[PDB]
């Protein structure tokens, strides 16, 4: 219980950045190379939130 | 002026080194004794500056950047060094800042001034009845558009006798933030240990001019003096450095000053110092940053079927502008680098399309309406030209995007009897249509005459031939005239058309099939099925690709392996360290495998001492007997 | 209609370092963009209407290989004007200086003729004193 409790937070910590948290993309560089960095800062903002 | 030099001689680039200087108050805030960080454009530790001197034949002056801001030091015993042309381009046409004073006042002009090809200063008169008498005052030519004159509280011009000692050692710090040229000095007077200007400084603001201008260049308004072609130049030097974005740690007294003064990246230690905000490291192994496995560089896979260009350009069944054979092209490799290398064009004329991203960018519904006509209808297909054609049979709408291309083929097209089969037409019954074949066949009716056929009375027959003669003037060529016109952005992209070589083993940063992927490209082991292409990890990444161009298995491991691990004792102790980073192999760069990542610096033993600076694995470390830093296994006990 | 103006010329001797202008005017800017084919077709005493230096909406130049070397053109694009700085002219660069016009995007080796180019601007002088 001990290494499966552990070895699901780390599973939920790595399977929380597919998460698109409300962004473009989950993936960094498609909203950093696509659109108006004056607005891929707030969507790196929620991101990094 | 342009009085050349007589004790110019090219001296080395002799490339001392500023030890301890580069240390300047920020702004106006006080503190009471705290380690204070920040970082800033700084003249960074023991790099490299430019030794400058003067001397009997060697006396030179270097025009020299201004680009990020400068350091400048200066070892005088009679005031050697005079002023400064702080020009941006040294042009007259901009404004050049010039800083000059002759033990008078301090003159700042931000004017244009013209550079001379030999500007100089000096004092000559020295045997009797000196008074410090200036050589020339013709350091300029022109004298215009000022700005702001300027003239501050003089500083210590030393006209007293202070000969020996480098006591006469000026920390000049220059840059500019925000139209802000800066003073940033602090004369210290040496005491004199050994000759040589070394200890900790610490320099102030004098005045600022906000003026907003750029300044990229500068030289130094020198001095001549014998202890200059009749007066040479005496033995006084100084040094050049830059400024350079460090991370500093200052150390406050009670009082006011600094008291330490900690780079960063100087050695890993002062940067374990930079970290724990404190100058005294206490016993222990640490942790400072991270490490990072640099991308090395790029592989990039083009796309490689053919669009109809070698059959549709060089046919030889062609069309008329009184029906056009609108060629249908869809999905297939828009080859428009053949497109370019066709020379033999005549009038090639692009109107909406991306030229530079022709086979970059892709369209969606290309509509190529070749037809062949007269040569001197060329000029009318055009948004914005109209006539015989263009309101006639065949409307390039306002909206048009699209090339138009030209090429003739007198050689073959033109004939004795003529190429009078391909019918164009000459009047109009209708408003003409954009991109609609009009093919009315009917007699265009001027009158009351019914004609249906007949022509004669009031029958007028616009549909008339082509006469290619073989000896056809310059308008009556026949050019095989193409406009390749297209939809743009109504479909997702099928007629679409360099690659890079392939590169295992190494953390590079390819981009295969859309996706920019970084990490160690080795060779799989799987069963990709052919249209199988990214293999998925259990943390639902990219894990196992394949080339879209040439079909091959891959494997990917990611780069950027582990941090930075610093072992250190105490600083009362010993100031020798040694580096670790955390699990990885090594590769990068004594140099020992551990468990727990390659280390650096140390010495393995063959014994095995009680455990006082751990590691990991069993593995501690200690400084023991010269003494170092030893790596050993931990002694688990006395067996007893 | 697309309309063109034509300066920057100047009365010097053999071997002038002046500039060409050409202010743009007219109506019709007959692209959905800002970049054009233009040219300063100059027209000698004594000879045609000649392609000496023009560039089209990505920048390739064309020159002749007799005024190779001295001249620069420049398509000043967030302006629509375009320039020639006519550097060190030789008495046969004399002549009557047409920018041309054109919505479209033409190659090395047809900026040069001036058979499709349908908006013509004004003209500048430039005499050339031997
Ligand atoms: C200064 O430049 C020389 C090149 O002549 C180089 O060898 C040296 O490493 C540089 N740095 C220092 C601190 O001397
Ligand atoms: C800034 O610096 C550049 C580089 O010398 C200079 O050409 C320019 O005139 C300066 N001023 C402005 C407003 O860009
Ligand atoms: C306190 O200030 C005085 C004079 O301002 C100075 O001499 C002294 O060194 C300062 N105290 C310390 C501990 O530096
Ligand atoms: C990686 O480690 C293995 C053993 O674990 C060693 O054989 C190999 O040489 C190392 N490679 C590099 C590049 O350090
Ligand atoms: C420790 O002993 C081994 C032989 O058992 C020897 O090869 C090795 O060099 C020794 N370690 C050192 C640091 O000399």
């Amino acid at each position: 219980d001990v290494v499966n409790q552990n070895a699901q937070a780390l599973n939920t910590l790595v399977k929380q950045l597919s998460s698109n948290f409300g962004a473009i993309s989950s993936v960094l560089n498609d909203i950093l190379s696509r659109l108006d960095p004056p607005e891929a800062e707030v969507q790196i903002d929620r991101l990094i939130t | 002026q342009c009085v050349n030099l007589t004790t110019r001689t090219q001296l080395p680039p002799a490339y001392t080194n500023s030890f301890t200087r580069g240390v300047y108050y920020p702004d106006k805030v006080f503190r009471s004794s705290v380690l204070h960080s920040t970082q800033d454009l700084f003249l960074p530790f023991f790099s490299n500056v430019t030794w400058f001197h003067a001397i009997h034949k060697r006396f030179d002056n270097p025009v020299l950047p201004f680009n990020d801001g400068v350091y400048f030091a200066s070892t005088e015993k009679s005031n050697i060094i005079r002023g400064w042309i702080f020009g941006t381009t040294l042009d007259s046409k901009t404004q050049s800042l010039l800083i000059v004073n002759n033990a008078t006042n301090v003159v700042i002009k931000v004017c244009e001034f013209q550079f001379c090809n030999d500007p100089f200063l000096g004092v000559y008169y020295h045997k009797n009845n000196k008074s410090w008498m200036e050589s020339e005052f013709r350091v300029y030519s022109s004298a215009n558009n000022c700005t702001f004159e300027y003239v501050s509280q003089p500083f210590l011009m030393d006209l007293e006798g202070k000969q020996g000692n480098f006591k006469n050692l000026r920390e000049f710090v220059f840059k500019n933030i925000d139209g802000y040229f800066k003073i940033y000095s602090k004369h210290t007077p040496i005491n004199l240990v050994r000759d040589l200007p070394q200890g900790f400084s610490a320099l102030e603001p004098l005045v600022d001019l906000p003026i907003g201008i750029n300044i990229t260049r500068f030289q130094t308004l020198l001095a001549l003096h014998r202890s200059s072609s009749g007066w040479t130049a005496g033995a006084a030097a100084y040094y050049v450095g830059y400024l350079q974005p460090r991370t500093f740690l200052l150390k406050y007294n009670e009082n006011g000053t600094i008291t330490d003064a900690v780079d960063c990246a100087l050695d890993p230690l002062s940067e374990t110092k930079c970290t724990l905000k404190s100058f005294t490291v206490e016993k222990g192994i640490y942790q400072t940053s991270n490490f990072r496995v640099q991308p090395t560089e790029s592989i990039v896979r083009f796309p490689n079927n053919l669009c109809p260009f070698g059959e549709v350009f060089n046919a030889t069944r062609f069309a008329s502008v009184y029906a056009w054979n609108r060629k249908r092209i869809s999905n297939c490799v828009a080859d428009y680098s053949v497109l370019y290398n066709s020379a033999s064009f005549s009038t090639f004329k692009c109107y909406g399309v991306s030229p530079t991203k022709l086979n970059d960018l892709c369209f969606t519904n290309v509509y190529a309406d070749s037809f062949v006509i007269r040569g001197d209808e060329v000029r009318q297909i055009a948004p914005g030209q109209t006539g015989k054609i263009a309101d006639y049979n065949y409307k390039l709408p306002d909206d048009f995007t699209g090339c138009v291309i030209a090429w003739n083929s007198n050689n073959l097209d033109s004939k004795v009897g003529g190429n009078y089969n391909y019918l164009y037409r000459l009047f109009r019954k209708s408003n003409l249509k954009p991109f609609e074949r009009d093919i009315s066949t009917e007699i265009y009716q001027a009158g009351s005459t019914p004609c249906n056929g007949v022509e004669g009375f009031n029958c007028y027959f616009p549909l008339q031939s082509y006469g290619f003669q073989p000896t056809n003037g310059v308008g009556y060529q026949p050019y095989r005239v193409v406009v390749l016109s297209f939809e743009l952005l109504h479909a997702p992209a099928t007629v679409c058309g360099k690659s890079t070589n392939l590169v295992k083993n190494k953390c590079v940063n390819f981009n295969f099939n859309g996706l920019t992927g970084t990490g160690v490209l080795t060779e799989s082991n799987k069963k990709f099925l052919p249209f199988q292409q990214f293999g998925r990890d259990i943390a639902d990444t990219t894990d196992a690709v394949r080339d879209p161009q040439t079909l091959e298995i891959l494997d990917i491991t990611p780069c950027s392996f582990g941090g930075v691990s610093v072992i250190t004792p105490g600083t009362n102790t010993s100031n020798q360290v040694a580096v670790l980073y955390q699990d990885v192999n090594c590769t990068e760069v004594n140099v020992f495998q551990t468990r727990a990542g390659c280390l650096i610096g140390a010495e393995h033993v063959n014994n095995s001492y009680e455990c006082d600076i751990p590691i990991g694995a069993g593995i501690c470390a200690s400084y023991q007997t010269s003494q170092s830093i030893i790596a050993y296994t931990m002694s688990l006990g006395a067996e007893n | 209609q697309l309309q063109l103006v034509e300066s920057g010329g100047g009365s010097v001797q053999s071997g002038g370092s002046l500039r060409l202008s050409c202010a743009a005017s007219g109506y019709t800017y007959k692209t959905y963009y800002e970049t054009y084919s233009m040219g300063w077709f100059r027209q000698a005493p004594g000879k045609e209407r000649e392609g000496v230096a023009a560039i089209n909406s990505d920048g390739e130049t064309s020159y002749a290989d007799s005024v190779k070397g001295r001249f620069t053109i420049s398509q000043d694009n967030a302006k629509k004007t375009l320039y020639l700085q006519m550097n060190s002219l030789k008495p046969e660069d004399m002549g009557m200086y047409y920018c041309a016009a054109d919505p479209a995007w033409q190659p090395a080796f047809l900026l040069l003729r001036s058979s499709g180019y349908n908006y013509w601007g004004q003209g500048t002088q430039v005499t050339v004193s031997s």
